[PDB]
RNA sequence: CGGAGAGGUA
DNA sequence: GGGCTAATGACGGCGAATACCC
DNA sequence: GGGTATTCGCCGTGTACCTCTCCTAGCCC
């Protein structure tokens, strides 16, 4: 469903523990939004996959 | 913010316009237009009623519905809830839950 | 020769390349992919590549009956057995030497490593950008160095009787013609006796290793620069045009046509003693066309829609998926085979399998025909066809005879072990 | 005793295997394809004969492909007081 | 052709390690030519230009000089190996094959320049008729 | 903990030196316990400075799980990564050579450990990641194969140190145990031939007729050394150590270029074959499939053998 | 579905398509491998060379069978000759040296 | 009729060159050049060659001397 | 008919 | 007409290309 | 110091078939 998507980032760890977090805004139509973490607790934004 | 190399609107818009659209020497007017297109177009950026409802529930808003487009309040709320999850007191959405 | 192992791959010498082929294509003509008539002369020639259609005359306009397996020239055709068709291949004798792109774009640039300068110099000279001193001026000038146009001139007015510097593949041809590999090997190995430096010894050992490799290969470096270009028979390359608005990739054909066009233009220019700039440019796009012919993946690969396959080139025609097309996938479906659901027969002995009568009848039609014409029950293949299709009781004895002990091979759809 | 039980590099089929069972032995050194010094091939006696046959293997028969299909055949069947506390010997022996 | 040709034969300026070349990867070749050129003056240059007609014939004569000096250099280097062995030398089995002991090893460049000077004297004598 | 820490606490590794009842240092050769127990991570120190104890008393306590260690995953992926010889949760280093051992520059990157042979090259240190469970002291005498970092050992170091047959047994036992877990029984000669395929490549240590280090067919090493003792003039040589390439890596390492032509990048491989003039024996079977001729196996091998027997016999 | 002759395709000469007489069976690389593990050599040669691709060989071999004798001669493999000419056009000579 | 190859395995221990030699024997009585040396049971030439080699009648030495024979007659 | 995309079966 | 014509709701590897603690 | 530890684009695809579509494209005469 369109809306917020709170998931666990387990492939971004890149051979490390502490699985990260991600929040994806999925519109009914338009551009996706992504707020992901890093293994250093830094919050990054990806508009679509860029 | 320490990682963020911007502190003002025009530089951020320049960077975002360049990274959405590689090359293409940036124009602040073009960057503003692209940002408005990406998050404030009423004709090609829709959340629909279902998206708004799920969105508010994910943010656990007292609201039931609202705009079909994204707002600053929406982004700040989603960042707040993501930070809450990072703090270990939020919830992670089940990928397959039929809700 | 007999079916042997231990096969030898080496760089071909121009003389024996000429020995392979028989004659040279005069003018290139290729199908338009909306007109499928093989136009001659060109990529479709029944004198150099063998008869495209056997036992008949083919020139693209001529279909006369006369040369149905006899050697004689009527419009320029040669008709022989299909064995000669397989061995008949073409060559074109280039006026100018041309390099092979694979040894240039490869990370171990064979010309670059052999000549001991970075591949940038070789790509510059081959792409007709910067001159190279081909054993030219040495008293003040340098024996093997790249030159820009103004530097090349400056050297020329400095010296023109002790100085030579060419462009393109002829420069590398002159360079590689100069070295005596044995002298280099002897000097390097005997220097290694005197040298006491670790890095210097490593460098000498590497150079002598490369030189000894070329010596043992029996390949003269002048060979690896293409002097005469051999060309396939038309039927030996992928070509399957589709009717309508949809077609199939056939870049190899028009790459051949383009290369022949460039070479013919260069031949015409040289026959007329055209000036240096024009002939050099002609050699330039001739080399470019030859390199695109050799590969387009060395020229930059890209993905085309509706087919997860790059644009056809001779190098990409070397290998498709999963490899050599006719020895693995895809897809090697084979005749004289059948497929059917299985039932249990608990009366068959361990060396027996119960096979349906129709399946046997259609698996052994040639053997049945042979037996039927052997007993005199049929006088021709048509009579045998009628005899088997009429399902007469006689064919049952024939099939029992051809199946008396003729075994069959059953394989499971996935074969995960030998017994499969 | 140091008496010779089996001759030089003899094939250890069922009879010799039983003879080694009765004369219980901890270990045997055996010819291996790993120990094999054959080049562009493998010694038969360095290999053994365990196949759909019961006689010493011969020249040919690319045992590499046989090995690969033998390792891949059961691949489908592959599915996804004591140590560190106290060693308790469960039998009477030296 | 000249009965006297001034040349750089057996100078003290031809004794130096050949470190001048025409491209990257500094190593043998495109230094041999520099070696036997340094042992000859420009006089020999115009003498060989006038003696030999056509550019490529002069070039082939240049590589004739180069192969001759290479033969003499090889000659000198295995004479050096031979005299080291006779004077007492034990082959050192190094990461790159066989060499001689450092106290007995000379230099490939020195044998090269000595051979170049010898052949330069020979070619000057050839000019002298 | 053993893991990386500050730059002022990772230059000195904690140690509990145990002296005799005379106040003098003592060392016991031939034992991986000289006296100074160099303390690994989470090593609770029980004895203070100057505390008198008996022989048989605990020095340090390191909590353990009483079982439950995860060094094996099992299943077909386990089979595959053993066949690819992948590092199991980073390799557990062994005694890289026999001799006395000591510490170098601790935690410069990771830790360094010098192993000093009494007849070899004394500077022989290796790298020690702090993620490994350390069991290593100074002044202790070790030998090749002795565990230095505790944990799952990779086949690569096992081959490099304990010998060919050791890693042969290791791989055979691992794969056979995995297949026994499903109850399937496979004769180990198949695993032996697959391993003999795996380590068909070797790296020369002491240069011979080839370069100082390079991947070479070990059978070529045998023939070359046999030739070397055939004549008096040694070339060089030659000393080598087998190395385990991965299954895919060993496949692409095939001497015959026909294999690579169909299954790897081609133009570079074909050019290497052309310039080197590689006279491939065409020993390969699927390669004889690719060319279109009879395979050298079974009846086809017998046929080609008959042809060879008829060669120079007609 | 079973056949001995019938439909023939282009580019890759092998029975394909149609339902009036459906094509042969995909003699996949697994089957080649199963033949390989056995001493089975020749059957690989027929299932790859003489009854799969080479049209002249298939025709002559069908003629031989109809003549009343199960006949095949190795000679010069046609796919080998094709690949040989193909490599030769690359200015690369393939020597036929016998071991 | 005999379709099992044990006797041929015992006679020729390789049992693989066995296939080649029996195949040649079958090849040249299937087409003229030699005639069956065992009574035919409507059998294919494969199994009559197999029964020949089972009896010890056909072995490598015998077959090779026989073949070299048919040559020195066919040149003569 | 050459190769990709899709449903179904085993 | 037509004859020429030179990415997120896959998954994993992998070399190149960066990222970072002591 | 230097090895992880990320980022930065490409690419491969059990077995066999049943059906379907979709395939170098630009373009000046």
């Amino acid at each position: 469903s369109p809306g917020v998507f709170f998931d666990s980032d387990k492939g971004k760890t890149h051979s490390s523990g502490k699985v990260l977090y991600n929040a994806r805004i999925i519109p009914y139509r338009g551009s996706w939004l992504d707020f992901e973490f890093d293994p250093k607790d830094n919050l990054f934004v990806r508009i679509d996959r860029r | 913010l320490r990682v963020d190399p911007t502190n003002d609107r025009l530089s951020a818009l320049v960077e975002i316009y360049r990274m959405m659209r590689p090359g293409e020497p940036p124009t602040r007017e073009a960057a503003e237009s692209l940002f408005e297109n990406l998050f404030f177009s009423e004709d090609r950026y829709d959340l629909s009623a279902v998206g708004r409802m799920k969105f508010n529930r994910s943010l656990l808003r007292e609201e039931i519905e609202g705009s079909g487009i994204l707002s600053k309040d929406d982004i700040i709320d989603v960042m707040k809830k993501l930070i809450d999850i990072r703090n270990g007191k939020g919830e992670v959405d089940d990928i397959d839950h039929l809700g | 020769t007999e079916e042997f192992d231990a096969i030898k791959i080496a760089l071909a010498s121009p003389d024996m390349i000429r020995s392979w082929s028989f004659g040279e294509v005069k003018k290139p003509e290729t199908i338009n992919y909306r007109t499928f008539k093989p136009e001659r002369d060109g990529l479709f020639c029944a004198r150099i590549f063998g008869p495209v259609k056997d036992y008949e005359c083919l020139c693209g306009k001529y279909k006369r009956l006369k040369h149905r397996g006899v050697i004689c020239e009527k419009c320029g055709v040669e008709v022989t057995q299909t064995k000669v068709r397989r061995e008949r291949m073409g060559h074109i004798e280039l006026a100018s030497p041309t390099a092979h792109i694979w040894f240039l774009k490869s990370l171990p640039s064979r010309i670059g490593l052999l000549l001991d300068m970075p591949l940038r110099d070789i790509e510059r000279v081959l792409y007709f950008e910067s001159y190279v001193v081909i054993e030219g001026g040495m008293t003040n000038l340098e024996r093997q160095q790249i030159l820009t146009e103004e530097q090349y001139l400056d050297a020329l007015e400095e010296f023109g009787d002790e100085f030579d510097a060419k462009m393109g593949a002829e420069a590398i041809q002159a360079l590689l013609k100069s070295m005596d590999l044995e002298q280099e090997c002897e000097q390097l190995r005997e220097e290694l006796n005197e040298t006491n430096s670790e890095t210097k010894r490593k460098k000498l050992t590497k150079r002598i290793k490369l030189l000894e490799a070329f010596v043992q290969s029996g390949n003269k470096p002048e060979w690896m620069i293409l002097t005469v270009l051999p060309v396939l028979p038309p039927d030996l390359r992928p070509l399957v045009p589709l009717d309508g608005g949809r077609f199939a990739t056939s870049d190899l054909n028009d790459l051949y046509r383009r290369v022949i066009n460039r070479n013919n233009r260069l031949k015409r220019l040289l026959d007329l003693a055209a000036p240096d700039i024009i002939v050099r440019n002609e050699k330039r796009m001739l080399q470019e066309a030859v390199d695109a012919l050799l590969d387009n993946g060395r020229r930059g690969r890209a993905i085309t829609g509706s087919n997860k396959r790059p644009l056809k080139s001779l190098a990409d025609m070397i290998k498709g998926k999963q490899g050599r097309f006719r020895q693995n996938l895809l897809g090697k479906r084979v005749d004289y085979s059948g497929r059917s659901v299985i039932t249990v027969g608990p009366y068959l002995r361990l060396h027996q399998c119960g096979l349906p009568k129709k399946m046997a009848l259609e698996l052994f039609k040639p053997f049945i025909y042979g037996k039927l014409e052997l007993r005199g029950l049929a006088t021709t293949i048509k009579a045998a066809k009628k005899m088997v299709e009429r399902e007469e009781a006689v064919v049952w004895d024939i099939l029992d005879e051809v199946i008396r002990e003729h075994p069959v091979l059953l394989n499971r759809a996935p074969t995960l072990h030998r017994l499969g | 005793t140091a008496d010779i039980l089996v001759p030089r590099n003899t094939l250890l089929h069922e009879q010799w295997c039983d003879l080694l069972e009765e004369n219980s032995v901890d270990a045997v050194k055996v010819r291996s394809v790993v120990s094999c010094d054959t080049d562009f091939g493998v010694c038969a006696h360095c290999y053994g004969r365990d196949l759909a046959r019961g006689h010493i293997i011969n020249k040919g028969e690319a045992i590499g492909v046989i090995a690969a299909q033998s390792i891949g055949e059961p691949g489908t069947q592959l599915t996804m007081a004591a140590a560190e506390s106290s060693i308790q010997v469960k039998n009477k022996g030296s | 052709m000249t009965k006297i040709t001034v040349n750089y034969t057996v100078d003290v300026k031809d004794i130096q390690p050949k470190h001048v070349r025409s491209e990257s990867n500094p190593q043998n070749q495109n230094k041999i030519r520099r070696a036997w050129v340094l042992s000859l003056s420009d006089n020999a240059m115009e003498v060989i230009q006038n003696k030999i007609k056509s550019a490529p014939a002069r070039h082939a004569y240049y590589e004739a000089i180069d192969r001759e000096v290479s033969n003499k250099w090889i000659e000198l280097m295995r004479k050096h190996t031979t005299e080291s062995l006779n004077a007492g030398a034990k082959f050192i089995m190094t990461s790159c094959g066989e060499r001689l002991e450092d106290d007995y090893c000379g230099n490939a460049d020195e044998r090269l320049i000595v051979a170049a000077q010898i052949v330069a004297e020979t070619i000057a004598a050839d000019f002298n008729r | 903990d053993s893991a990386e820490r500050t730059a002022g606490g990772k230059d000195l590794r904690p140690a509990l030196k145990i002296v005799d009842a005379q106040g003098n240092d003592v060392l016991i050769p031939g034992t991986d316990m000289p006296a100074q127990y160099f303390l690994p991570g989470k090593a609770i120190v029980q004895l203070e400075d100057g505390v008198q104890i008996s022989s048989g008393d605990t020095l340090a306590r390191i909590p353990q799980e009483s079982g439950g260690t995860k060094d094996i995953t099992g299943g077909l992926p386990r089979v595959a990564d053993l066949f690819e010889a992948r590092r199991p949760k980073e390799p557990a280093i062994l005694a890289e050579i026999s001799g006395i051992v000591s510490f170098g520059k601790e935690t410069k990157g990771k830790r360094r450990l010098v192993i000093t042979p009494v007849d070899g090259s004394d500077p022989y240190e290796e790298m020690i990641p702090k993620w490994r469970q350390l069991n290593v002291f100074e002044g202790e005498r070790v030998e090749r194969g002795d565990v230095i970092s505790d944990g799952p050992e990779a086949p690569h170091d096992i081959l490099r140190l304990r010998g060919v047959h050791a890693v042969t047994r290791y791989i055979v036992n691992e794969v056979q145990d995995v297949y026994r877990l499903q109850g399937v029984k496979i004769n180990d000669k198949h695993i032996e031939v697959i391993v003999r395929q795996m380590l068909r490549k070797a790296t020369i240590v002491n240069a011979g007729s080839s370069d100082f280090l390079e991947g070479e067919q070990v059978e070529y090493s045998r023939v070359k050394i046999a030739n070397r003792e055939l004549e008096a003039n040694g070339k060089v040589g030659a000393t080598y150590s087998r190395d385990l390439l991965g299954i895919t890596k060993a496949s692409l390492a095939t001497e015959s270029f026909i294999s690579a032509a169909s299954f790897q990048e081609t133009t570079r491989v074909l050019t290497e074959a052309a310039v080197a003039g590689k006279r491939d024996e065409l020993r390969g079977l699927k390669e004889n499939v690719i060319v279109g001729r009879l395979i050298p196996a079974g009846t086809g091998y017998a046929y080609h053998q008959d042809r060879m027997r008829r060669r120079a016999a007609g | 579905h079973a056949r001995s002759t019938g439909s023939y395709s282009l580019v890759t000469q092998q029975p394909l398509g149609g339902k009036a007489q459906f094509g042969g069976q995909r003699f996949g690389e697994m089957e080649v491998w199963a033949l390989e593990a056995y001493g089975a050599a020749y059957t690989l040669q027929e299932m790859l060379t003489v009854k799969s691709d080479d049209v002249n060989g298939r025709t002559k071999m069908y003629k031989n069978i109809v003549d009343g004798n199960h006949q095949m001669e190795p000679g010069m493999p046609e796919s080998f000759n094709v690949l040989l000419k193909e490599i030769r056009s690359l200015g690369i000579n393939i020597e036929l040296e016998d071991e | 009729a005999r379709v099992t190859v044990q006797d041929a395995v015992e006679k020729i221990g390789n049992r693989f060159d066995l296939v080649l030699v029996a195949a040649r024997r079958a090849r040249q009585m299937q087409v003229g050049g030699k005639d069956p040396l065992v009574p035919e049971e409507n059998d294919k030439t494969t199994v009559i060659a197999l029964r020949e080699i089972e009896e010890g009648l056909i072995n490598n030495q015998i077959l090779d001397v026989r073949e070299r024979q048919e040559q020195q007659e066919q040149e003569a």
